[PDB]
């Protein structure tokens, strides 16, 4: 349609925006062409949608790559972060560890804060040194162990007073 | 047009070369910043709070 | 004061006056809560931490180690509070094993 | 001796001559508690402590990590013991876990 072709000039002209306002109000297309075209385009913006549109086309370990690609910083971890899925804070983190960035590693423990062990982040704790937003992690493990101890209080205590009918 | 949006994305870069690779903390908490979205159920801290006087505004 | 239960405020002057802790020792045998913090952080305001240990040990029985720790390491304070988390981990380690026994008899005696 | 079945001499031997690993190669088998940490700080009072990651696991079973804590407060020691100190938290950390598990389970259960 006029559309799709008004697209396909935006991708030329170097436009992600409009495009990507199209590419949200019709699907009469596929996206892996819209991938090639956005991932190659010299636009952080362009790779960015392109990435995007990975794991909306259930393409995933290459969308947070692509950012990774081009948004170096954090903002590949920016969408890391919303793609999801787990299997990635782990490598990924490591790989953080590898280039001391940890100005972007404080967000990335963040996002993820859900799905962790203590036991890595000891690991990497004495192995880089780092205590920074690590005490904070310390904190927030106690808190939420806090509230775990005490709400199986809750709960044995009820089980306990029942059982004593 | 090519060349004004491609300045205009290595500005935002520059602004993005703004880091490495208190300072570092309050780039950090604008680096690392919560918004009231509708997707937290996963893990639901609070230290969302603490940036504002763990080591941000410290 | 605490006879006419208006506390807070004569042991909150005796801050000021009762240099020899007095005011410490007697906001600890206040027995009220949510003041405890502020009150030792004003000490913190001050370095009397010299003698913090009474200041965190009377009013442990009901206290918070979240923002214990975090103005504590905020002060970069494991020093001479160390022997306060080690208590600490005695009584949750005893609070997790405790729960263990009684857990683990719910689900021997569940079998009906 | 425990062929005699009297321990804690048998390593204790082994604690007066044969301490090169062989003084932990019958810690392991002493198998028994309320004697390990006594005779484990004599063996950090001499710095074979180089070790005592091991020293201390050899006879894990029973070991509660509080006191670790305080003496490694007490040296102000953390190596073999940070390593230690991720055991203490990962068990401590499944043990958790299962508890939040076993505890959904009941809570579940209990409507019907």
């Amino acid at each position: 349609s006029v559309n799709e072709s008004l697209n396909n000039l935006f991708i030329t002209e170097e436009d992600y925006q409009a495009l990507r306002t199209s590419i949200d109000a019709y699907d009469n297309f596929d996206n892996i062409s819209l991938a090639q075209r956005l991932e190659k385009h010299e636009l952080i913006e362009f790779r960015r949608i392109a990435a995007y549109l990975f794991k909306g086309n259930n393409r995933w370990k290459q969308s947070v790559e692509l950012c990774k690609k081009d948004s170096l910083y954090k903002d590949a971890m920016q969408y890391a972060s919303e793609s999801k899925d787990t299997e990635l804070a782990e490598e990924l983190l490591q790989w953080f560890l590898q280039e001391e960035k940890r100005e972007c590693f404080g967000a990335c423990l963040f996002t993820c804060y859900d799905l962790l062990r203590p036991d890595v982040v000891l690991e990497t704790a004495w192995r880089h040194n780092i205590m920074d937003f690590a005490m904070p992690y310390f904190i927030q493990v106690m808190k939420e162990y806090l509230t775990k101890v005490d709400k199986l209080d809750a709960s044995e205590s009820l089980r306990k007073e029942e059982e004593q009918a | 047009q090519v060349e004004k949006n491609k300045i205009n994305n290595r500005i935002a870069d520059k602004a993005f070369y703004q880091q490495p690779d208190g300072t570092e903390w309050e780039k950090v908490a604008q680096l690392c910043d919560f918004n009231p979205k509708s997707s937290k159920q996963c893990k639901d801290v609070s230290r969302l709070r603490s940036v504002l006087m763990s080591l941000k505004q410290t």
